[PDB]
């Protein structure tokens, strides 16, 4: 769990998570 | 006559004993829905601290069913348990500390 | 437990031969 | 089951207090 | 914390208390054949006043 | 034997210390006293129901009798008007009565 | 959400091998005096 | 401070004049079938109809939107940003949705009563914390559950006097 | 009078106390220094170790040993748990949130 | 005292198997978090070591004397019967009970009784054994396919019958009619609902006497019941004989 | 020195070695990340032993985290305002049950042939 790191999970999950709920609605 | 008497006798029991397995049988079934009835005539009539009866005993019921024991863990985490219980514990330390086992 | 002998009710009749 | 509601997991609701 | 995890755990603990069972009668049969072994308490009194 | 009661005083008995008819007298009484008062070494240990009555069946019993009991309150989507109220009488009790008040008037 | 038959019959089986207090063979020389002066001590 | 507003526009987010006047209708009309009130509205779920009923938001993240007084519900996992589960709010209409609407309007002045008392009672329900509903809504639902424990105990006890007959008879 | 019977014996604890030489040492009639004697060494404190033997040897079973506690074993009492870190991605979220 | 706790042996059973079926029950709430059920569980400890110790030919004429255990049988018999409000499950009052008069029929045989309201309470607690019903023999017949704990009360009465002393004289004055206890015993009598406790006791030890059963179906019953049959005969002769012969209205 | 209090209590003096045990064990250090001060924590008061399902119970759960936050008065007022307005509509001894004239001179010729 570091945000600041663009490789963790966190980054890229939370990115995939929002940009599939603007790309629903 | 007495062995007719006791020949009907003989004939009229077991048309006794079939009607008091069934007599058994709804007693039971009267029981059963005596606690169901208390059941929800407790939750009915205040529901929320039977709804708080009804967790505390049902979380407790799996301790005791499971075999574990012990103080509840939420509870002895703080500090005003060792400050409320502070004279049970001056003795219990006393007593490990003498025998030498702290 | 102990069920009821008959050494106890022996006992019984003794103390009401003996008084 | 459908027409029932969702429930709050209680067993992950431990989980992520401890860890917290 | 599910069932197959609750269960699991009363499997790592049944068998550590029938180990501790078994522990528990071979201290008390070394006591019965005259060899004094420790149990799972702690021996008791000594030799001072009480036996 | 069924020795006395001058055997059972305590003059003609043991006490915490610190002739020969006394110690013929006690030869009967804890010969008499003992198989009286000793416990039964076997089965018929129940003694009542109340005894033999078993806390872990029953609460697992009460366990599946409250969780059933509580999914037939709030799972059960059935409507208030809709839940259907059971019969007072059953289908032979309803035929008894038909009967016994046909015969009350002897 | 468990299966709590089974839950309970291992349960027995751990109630019955966890060590609650001493069995009959293994109390050792029971001494009554230092019985009857524990039970004057006032402790717990 | 947007938040009152916010709450205030998201329990009448999508129900024009007409919806609530079909939606009346169809609660006065009819008992305790809340999916033909929906098809009286149409364009409706019938928990979305029960939940505009008791005026209450939906998708569960307006309401807790933090995450004080909520003791637990912070620590409850969820779906983040998609995929709205609604826990509370369809445990609370599905607990609404069996309990007669007319005993409904009986048992709390905050549910909606007729076509011309929806403003004076949206006025009154205004500036209140989203905590406030939480608890309006919770309260409700418990109610209910009281009641239809009520139900089951009075069926509970015909069947213990059917019993009991069958015993004297016996 | 107690400090001294107390004082007096564990000087020589191998030595049996007797009440003769209390009553020769400290002025008072015999009868009550006889029962405070006889109260004092009915609770131990003084000949509670006249004759003291040696425990011979004890062969340890396994689990019955000082330092014999393993991390593996189940904590019955022991209230304080440990507990399972739950690592799912959607509750990483939450508790990188919280 | 307010009401004599004259509950009977099988409403006992009832209230315990109704309490302990019971969904929102208390009876394992522990040790370590209550003290109540602290004292409740060393009492009854107590009362299991004392029941248990009184099964040798030397602790059964040593424990009839001890004014210390005759006083904590008078002491106890006493919170049972009449204000049984502080123990906590109601299965500890019945094996209050249940183990009272086990150690007392042991001890009775040399047993000198030292209060009168100890003679009340001893048959209060003898009577509470068995099965009344709802003047004439207010005691349904106790069929002994069920428990033979009333027929350890028929031995109690049957050996503190036999002296003419503290032993007959106490029971003859409460069975027919220093200074606190009269306001007590007159409280105690008038609070049993004149000879209702005369006929109360024969009635009780007319039961534990199967006629019915041993006469309904021929010799291995009685040779079972001799004991129970004989020292209840003996305690009803004691009590026809020298209790009976005026203040009688029935 | 860890756990030694012989030897703690001599760094620190003046003090015996119970009093130092005592004043380690009552202090509050890992009450300020816990939840509450002393409403309630709910079903997560009882950790170790949770016996709820999402997909079995899905109702006992969210109902055992929502009675922490209502106030128990108000719905006992609204229960019995429920049962009270049911009652005031079902009207428009032991009448609630025989609410029929049927069943209650069945329940009377119950009663009179038990009698006779």
């Amino acid at each position: 769990m570091n945000t600041s790191d663009s490789e963790s999970t966190l980054y890229k999950y939370l990115k995939e998570s929002k940009r599939k709920y603007d790309e629903i609605t | 006559e007495l062995n007719e008497n006791a020949r009907e006798l003989e004939q009229i029991k077991p048309k006794i004993a079939l009607q008091d397995k069934e007599i058994t049988s709804v007693l039971s079934n009267l029981h059963e829905s005596n606690k169901r009835y208390r059941f929800f005539k407790k939750i009915s009539e205040d529901p929320v601290k039977a709804l708080n009866e009804c967790i505390a005993s049902t979380s407790n019921a799996l301790k005791v069913l499971s075999g574990d024991e012990g103080y509840n863990e939420d509870m002895v985490r703080r500090a005003n348990f060792y400050k409320e219980n502070e004279a049970m514990l001056r003795e219990n330390i006393e007593v490990i500390l003498s025998n030498g086992r702290m | 437990i102990r069920n009821i002998n008959v050494q106890d009710a022996l006992l019984t009749n003794q103390l009401y031969k003996n008084h | 089951p459908g027409v029932l509601p969702v429930g709050i997991d209680t067993h992950t609701a431990t989980d992520i207090y401890q860890t917290l | 914390f599910s069932n197959k995890e609750y269960i699991s755990r009363l499997w790592h603990t049944l068998k550590y208390y029938q180990d501790l069972k078994n522990t528990r009668m071979k201290s008390i049969t070394s006591t019965s054949q005259k060899i004094p072994s420790a149990s799972i308490w702690g021996n008791g009194y000594s030799g001072y006043g009480n036996g | 034997n069924i020795p006395s009661l001058t055997s059972f005083a305590e003059e003609n008995n043991y006490q915490y210390g610190y002739t020969y008819a006394q110690q013929q007298l006690n030869k009967q009484r804890q010969d008499f006293e003992r198989v009286r008062l000793r416990p039964e070494q076997l089965s018929n240990i129940i003694h009542d129901e109340s005894d033999t009555i078993s806390f872990r069946s029953n609460l697992l019993k009460n366990f599946i009798s409250s969780n059933d009991a509580f999914n037939m309150l709030s799972l059960t989507t059935v409507p208030c008007d809709r839940i259907e109220k059971s019969r007072l009488f059953s289908e032979k009790t309803i035929r008894y009565l038909m009967q016994k008040q046909h015969e009350m008037k002897t | 959400g468990y299966d709590i038959n089974y839950i309970s019959k291992i349960g027995e089986k751990i109630d019955s091998n966890k060590p609650i207090f001493l069995f009959a063979p293994e109390l050792g020389a029971i001494n009554l005096h230092a019985l009857s002066m524990s039970l004057q001590s006032k402790n717990l | 401070p947007l938040k009152k507003v916010k709450i205030l526009e998201q329990i009448d987010e999508n129900w024009s004049k007409e919806d609530l006047q079909k939606l009346l209708k169809g609660i006065q009309e009819f008992g305790a079938d809340w999916y033909k009130v929906a098809k009286n509205v149409g364009n409706k779920s019938p928990e979305q109809c029960i939940l505009r009923f008791l005026q209450l938001p939906i998708e569960d993240k307006f309401l807790y939107g933090d995450g004080n007084g909520l003791g637990p519900l912070k620590y409850a996992p969820h779906l983040p940003f998609s995929k709205s589960e609604n826990p509370v709010l369809s445990t609370i209409a599905f607990l609404v949705g069996l309990v007669n609407p007319k005993t409904v309007q009986s048992m709390t002045q905050r549910a909606i009563q007729s076509a011309e008392s929806i403003k004076s009672q949206k006025e009154e329900i205004s500036d209140q914390k989203p905590i406030e509903h939480i608890k309006e809504g919770s309260e409700i639902a418990i109610s209910s559950l009281g009641y239809r424990s009520h139900i089951f105990a009075t069926n509970e006890e015909r069947q213990m006097n059917f019993l009991t007959n069958e015993l004297i008879r016996l | 009078y107690r400090n001294f019977m107390v004082n007096s014996y564990r000087l020589n604890p191998n030595e049996y106390f007797s009440v003769t030489t209390a009553r020769r040492n400290v002025s008072g009639d015999a009868a009550a220094l006889f029962r405070l004697h006889k109260f004092l060494t009915k609770w131990g404190l003084i000949n509670y170790q006249v004759d003291s033997k040696l425990l011979p040897k004890n062969i340890e079973p396994p689990l019955t040993s000082q330092y014999s506690t393993r991390h593996d074993a189940p904590r019955g009492l022991f209230p304080f748990e440990s507990y399972k870190p739950s690592v799912q991605l959607p509750d990483m979220a939450k508790l990188k949130k919280m | 005292p307010l009401k004599i706790h004259r509950t009977p042996y099988l409403t006992s059973l009832k209230k315990i198997k109704d309490e302990i079926d019971d969904p929102f029950t208390k009876i394992n709430t522990r040790g370590a978090e209550d003290p109540k059920v602290l004292i409740n569980d060393q009492l009854s400890t107590i009362s299991m070591i004392l029941r248990n110790i009184s099964f040798s030919d030397n602790n059964s004429r040593i424990m009839s004397r001890n004014f210390y255990l005759k006083r904590f049988i008078s002491d106890l018999l006493w919170l049972v019967l009449i204000h049984p409000e502080n123990f906590t499950c109601n299965r500890k009052i019945l094996n209050f009970k249940k183990d009272l008069v086990i150690v007392l029929s042991n001890i009775s045989h040399l047993l000198e009784i030292a209060s009168s309201i100890d003679c009340l309470l001893i048959l209060i607690l003898v009577i509470s054994f068995g099965q009344p019903k709802l003047e004439s023999l207010t005691f349904n017949e106790f069929q002994l396919q069920w428990g033979k704990y009333q027929t350890f009360g028929v031995d109690i009465l049957a050996k503190l019958f036999s002296l003419e002393k503290p032993n007959l004289n106490y029971f003859k004055s409460i069975l027919l009619n220093n200074h606190k206890d009269k306001k007590l015993l007159r409280r105690l009598l008038n609070l049993y609902n004149r000879h209702n406790l005369l006929n109360d006791v024969v009635s009780f030890l007319f039961s534990a006497i199967p006629l019915q059963q041993v006469l309904s179906q021929p010799s291995l019953l009685i040779d079972q019941f001799s004991p129970v049959i004989s020292q209840s005969l003996t305690s009803i002769l004691v009590i026809v004989q020298k209790i009976l012969p005026f203040n009688f209205n029935k």
